Order: C-alpha cells, then structure tokens, then sequence
C-alpha cells in the first residue's frame, strides 16, 4: 500500500493505529473556494498599491 | 576507523600527478595512526613530478615530526629557467615570414607549457588574446578544450560563472543544426561532466546532479582525468537530496545510462534502491557509516552535512506521506533514533517544513491534520477586509494632513 | 482634542474620552492659522497612551503609527516617545515589530531610530524565543526603560513571550503533558503552566482543555464553522462599515470635481 500511494496509484491513506485504509471519496467541486482565495489575494495587493500611489 | 573495502591499489590508481597531494594535505592529517603508513608511499612520489615550490612549503612541518640529499633540489631550480627562453626565438621567425598557416600551432603550443610549469595566472590572460585570432568554426573547436580545464585549476568561481556563459553562445548555437546529429565522439559528454563539478561548488545540488547524470560510460576508464568512482557518489548523493520520487525514478532508478556507474560503486546503489523501496533503517544506517569515509574528501566534505540533513528530511516526509496516523515507536525504530528525539525533529518539520501533522504526546501517535478549505477562505477574506479598512482610514487622515500642509518646523 | 486627552490622562479618567477617540478623524480645523504639528501629534500620542492603559493594543498601535508618519524635518520630543512605544505595543499585540508605511517622514529613519536603540535591541531579542535572555536585557537597560516612564509596558512583553510560545505549541501539538509543557516555554513547573493555560483560555487567546487526571492539555483548535446566523450578522456589520466608508469617499471626491482650481488642469 505504501508503494502504491507514493506512486499516486492508490488514492488513500493508512491509519496505522487501527490498521485501516481510508480511501479518497473526496475532492468535490471545491474550486469556488480556491477562486475566492485568488480574489482575496489580488485585492490585498491591489489595495496596497492604491494607497501608496504617490503619498 | 578501518577501511577494509578500500585497497591501496584502487586508491593510488584513481589520481595522477601532484593533484593527489592537495587531497590528503590537510583534512587527512587530522586522523592519527592513519597518515603514518601513507607517509611511506608519499616518500616515493612527492620529490618527482617537477615539484619546486611545494618541495619546501609542505615538508617543513613533517621535518620536525622525526642522511638525505639536501643539495638535490638546488640544481633543479636554476636549470628550469634556461629552457623556456631557447625556443622563443624560433617561434618569432615564422611570424615574420607572413605565413599564417605555420603560426597556428605556435599559440597552441606555447599555452601548453604554462600548465606543466606551475604558473597558471599568465595562461588565462594569454588565452584571452587567442580568442581574437579565431574566425573559422574549426579553430573554435580546439581552443574551447583548454579554457575549461584551466579555469577550474585556479578556483575563481566568480570569473568562472561570467566566462562559462560565453562558451554557450559563441559556437553558432551548437554547430548550426548539430552537424548531422552529433559527431562520433561524445565531446558533449565531457562538456557537461566538467560543468557538473563546478555546479556543486555553487551550492546548487539539483543542477549539479541534473547536469552530471546524462554522462555516457563510453569513456570507460580515463586515467588522465578524475576517476569514475566519485562521479557516481557525487551524482547519487545529489540525486537523493534534491529530486523527488518522480524524478528519481526517471533519472536514476529506471535510467539505463547511469546504472553502469552504480556498478563500480555498489554502496550508493543500495542507498538509492532502499530509499525508493521505503526501507529507511537500512538506508540511513549504511549512509551514516559512509559519512566518515566521505569526510576525508576535498570536494564533498563541505557538503556532507547539508546533504545528509536534506536526505533525512526527505525520508521523514516520505515516511509519513502514505499515513493519516503513524505510531511514533515504529517511526523511531525505522529512523535509528528514540521517540524523544523523533518528537524534536518533527516539530521543526511541522512549524515550517512540508509536514502537516499534529504530534499527540500522550499515546505517542502522529496524527495528520487536514485544513478546512471553507473556513480558511472565510478567515483570510475577513482578515483582508479588516486590514483594508484600517489602511483606508489612515489614508483618509493622510489626505487631511496633506491639504492642511502640516509639518514639524 | 489634544487638551482633553491630556487632561484625562493626568487625572486618570479614561472612560470620558472614549467617544472622541472611537471616531475616525477626516478633517483638521485650520483655526484661522496657527495649529502647528504639535497639536496633531499630541492627539495621536495621548490617544495611544489612553488605549494602552485600557489594554486596547489594536487601536493604540494605530494611533502611534499616525504620529510617526506625520511629515517632519526635525526630531521632536513628542514624536521620539512614539516610535519607542510603537515597538512595545506591536510586540504585545503582534509577534514582531510591524513595518512602517512607505510614505513615512525621513526624519524617523535617520534621526529618531538611533536614539531608540534599547527598544530595537529588545525587538531583536524578541525574535528568537528565549525568556531567560530577554530577562537579562530588561534588567540591563532598566535605567532607560524607567527614565522614559514607559515601565510596566516592558514587563508585559515578558508575559507576552510566554503566551506567544504557548500559542505556538498549538501549531505542532495536540496533547501535551503539563510537566513537558513547562520545559520548552521555561515556566519551571507543571503547576505554573496549569494556571498560565487557564488564563489564556478565559481570555480567548487559545482553545484548550486541561485534564488533571493525566496531567495533560488537549488543544481543540476548532473554534467555529461558518454556518451560523451570528456570523451572517457579523459579516453584514463589516459590510455596513465599508459601504458607508465608501459613501464619504465619494462625497469628498465630488467636491473636488466642482473645485474651480481643479477644472483648469
């Protein structure tokens, strides 16, 4: 399992304490949150430029 | 410390000339009960090979450690100077004959004497003039060989970087279209191999191995140059530290060109294979034993500490990558340390490094922490709004203090 | 405003001056001439002291910054003791000295800074977490910190170092013994660390629970998910501040357009 996971062949992780393998039935349409993160980052940089234009 | 796998036959047959002395001159002198035997072999070679300045510079220390022919070195100094002047007059005759064909070998031959004599500072300036007298592509091929080898021998890295870039663009972008898919001789193999040694000194390990792995074993064994033994070690250790699993498989594990170098160095081959196969206790243990051997090197010694730390960090991240919760007792045994020492190493990797986990010190279990994407965006967006409003109010007051023209006079 | 803040600062009645410090000044009264920069700096310095006394470091830092950024050509006594307090307040609220605005006067970068060298050294020590070393510096330069009357604001920097280190343990640990916790933060005792964590939970600077049976502290670090109606009202309140702030920006912009001087160029 370790070799497959490190090779990106199996999408999951191993719970060594309980001897479990939790798969990756995840990664839904969460591209909205990443889009909002880019919007916030651009606004943070743009705001600083406007104030520091001349003085 | 014992070296049973290193026989003296392989040690002496790797290097040639006086470049061996500068290897064991200072670092190999910090280990007692080991230099004394090597001094017996050093007493047979250091007198020969045209040594004049180094004859007295280094032997003054070993003299007090304890008849001989003290007058033997006196005669050598005077005779050497006379030989250089005799052949200069003959060369000038060809130049005055207006024969451009015969003068071609004159500049190439005169620069050769500089290397063997010992004085190399004048060779670099002489080679600058020879560049002007090179208009054909055939002439460019010859003078490129000399300039590369002499630059390293003086250890001027600032000038090496500025000068090596010229060799890239000068020869019409690698001989037009490559001259019908490269020549029979792999000259480009030697070009990159010399560059590989320079890049390691520049503290760029990834580019050093990247430009060292494509070496073709067609040269087999070259006694006139550096041994292939340290080439595998330099490439392998830089391969383990900087490239990831995908690049390691593509360039070392499955690349059927560098494996030949791994044959003459079996120890490094076991290092990379065991690291790839997620066997860390064996990979790190035999790496630790090899550290003492590499510490006597002149080139890898200033990089042993940095490379080893990088390798161990990669092992820790790669060990925890497939897990969502990993017991610390199994992890401690696999890393040759104790649970207490493992905790202190992982805290540094969680505070800043690539590991995203939370150590549970009660049951000694390393749980993996996954950030919540939705909450992270809300926290950052609200923080940006708070910062933006503060900047707006401060600017608003700045407008008032600018209109009123207020200053401290 | 400077006089009122100064009067309530000498005789300590900070509450009456709050309504005149919670509003954002946008205009400066010309007062038929006069009104030198001394009055402007006094308001944004005595206001900083007032907020500092009430342990409101978020707005106290803002007030000191405005005084520093005032255009100037010479060092003043009322501006010298505002770079000094800017560092101390930033060390208490934030983890380090905040970066000054790019349009600050050049007098602070060339003349004010060299006099304030005990506070700059304090910031240097307050970059690698070591309370023992910072304790020595405080007792070494103690004569300077007590002459400027900003004593008791450096002792809070001592406490803030311990609380910052505990706030850093939440970035790496999930359950830590009290005995083990009082070994990296140099609290020297599980009993001492027990009350330090308890105080921080009540303030809200950390999310943790103390298990006295095993002598452990579990770091929850799960404050709230953004699915609340209270959070919806919180975002709306931040909305109204920005919406109404933009309206006053538009109003002052329009008066520029109808200015007879503006139309010519």
């Amino acid at each position: 399992l370790v070799q497959c996971i490190l090779d990106n062949t199996i999408h999951g992780r191993i719970d060594q304490v309980n001897q479990l393998l939790e798969l990756d039935h995840q990664k839904r349409g969460g591209a909205r949150y990443t889009a909002l993160d880019k919007w916030t980052n651009q606004l943070n940089s743009l705001n600083q430029a406007v104030v520091s234009k001349l003085a | 410390v014992e070296n049973p796998s290193l026989d003296l036959e392989q040690y002496a047959a790797s290097y040639s000339g006086l470049m061996r002395i500068e290897r064991l001159q200072f670092i190999a002198d910090h280990c007692p009960t080991l230099r004394v035997e090597a001094l017996k072999m050093a007493l047979s070679f250091v007198q020969r090979t045209f040594n004049v300045d180094m004859y007295e510079e280094i032997h003054r220390k070993l003299s007090e450690a304890t008849a001989l022919d003290t007058a033997w070195v006196e005669a050598t100094r005077k005779k050497a100077l006379l030989k250089l002047e005799k052949l200069d007059t003959d060369l000038k005759n060809y130049k005055g004959n207006s024969i451009k064909e015969s003068i071609r070998r004159g500049h190439d031959d005169l620069g050769d004497h500089y290397l063997d004599c010992g004085d190399l500072s004048n060779a670099l300036k002489c080679y600058s003039r020879a560049r002007d007298y090179c208009t054909s592509a055939k002439h460019v091929i010859n003078m490129c060989l000399n300039v590369i080898k002499v630059s390293v021998y003086l250890q001027n890295w600032s000038h090496v970087l500025s000068y090596v870039s010229k060799a890239e663009s000068t020869p019409e972008i690698a001989e037009q279209r490559g001259e019908r898919d490269s020549q029979t001789q792999a000259i480009l193999t030697k070009l990159k191999c010399a560059a590989g040694l320079a890049e390691l000194a520049a503290r760029k390990y990834k580019q050093a191995a990247k430009c060292l792995l494509l070496a073709s074993f067609d040269h087999c064994d070259f006694p006139e140059l550096l041994s292939p033994s340290n080439v595998a070690i330099y490439g392998g250790l830089c391969a383990l530290a900087t490239f990831d699993r995908q690049e390691l498989q593509r360039n070392v594990i499955s690349s059927s060109s560098f494996k030949l170098f791994l044959e003459l160095e079996p120890q490094v081959r076991d290092i990379i294979f065991k690291f790839y196969e997620s066997k860390y206790a064996s990979c790190l243990k035999m790496l630790d034993e090899m550290k003492d051997n590499l510490l006597l090197d002149m080139y890898l010694a200033p990089h042993v500490r940095t490379l080893y730390t990088q390798i161990r960090n990669r092992a820790l991240i790669q060990y925890f990558s497939p897990y969502v919760s990993a017991d610390m007792h199994r992890m401690a045994a696999a890393f040759n340390t104790t649970v207490a020492a493992l905790e202190d190493e992982l805290t540094q990797l969680i505070l800043e490094g690539l590991i995203s986990a939370r150590v549970d010190s009660h049951s000694k279990i390393l749980y993996a922490r996954d950030v919540d994407q939705r909450s992270t965006t809300f926290e950052k967006s609200l923080l940006m709004g708070k910062e933006f409003q503060r900047r707006a109010k401060a600017m608003m007051l700045r407008a008032a203090v600018l209109r009123n023209q207020i200053h401290v006079k | 405003h400077a006089d009122l803040c100064q009067l309530c600062l000498l005789a300590k009645c900070f509450k009456p001056a709050l309504p005149y410090l919670d509003v954002d000044m946008m205009d400066i009264c010309k007062e038929n001439g006069a009104y030198d920069a001394k009055h402007f700096l006094c308001y944004y310095y005595y206001g900083g002291m007032i907020y500092t006394g009430l342990k409101n470091f978020e707005r106290a830092l803002y007030f000191y910054e405005q005084a520093i950024t005032t255009p100037a050509m010479a060092v003043s006594h009322i501006m010298l003791e505002s770079y000094k307090k800017y560092i101390l307040v930033s060390l208490i609220l934030l983890g380090k000295v905040q970066q000054l605005p790019k349009y600050t006067s050049q007098i602070v970068g060339r003349f004010i800074k060299p006099l304030s060298n005990a506070y700059h050294e304090l910031a240097q020590v307050y970059s690698t977490n070591n309370p023992s070393e910072l304790r020595n510096l405080v007792n070494k330069h103690s004569e300077t910190f007590t002459r400027d009357n900003n004593m008791g604001l450096v002792k809070q920097c001592l406490s803030s170092l311990y609380k910052k280190n505990i706030q850093r343990l939440t970035k790496t640990f999930l359950t830590l013994s009290l005995q083990d916790m009082a070994s990296r933060v140099q609290l020297s005792g599980p009993q001492e660390a027990e009350k330090y964590v308890l105080h921080m939970i009540e303030d809200g600077e950390i999310f943790a629970s103390i298990n006295q049976k095993d002598g452990m502290v579990s770091f929850h670090d799960n404050p709230e998910k953004y699915n609340n109606p209270a959070m919806l009202h919180n975002i709306d309140q931040e909305m109204l501040k920005c919406i109404e702030l933009d309206e006053r920006l538009k109003a002052m912009d329009q008066e520029i357009t109808v200015n007879p001087q503006f139309v010519q160029k």
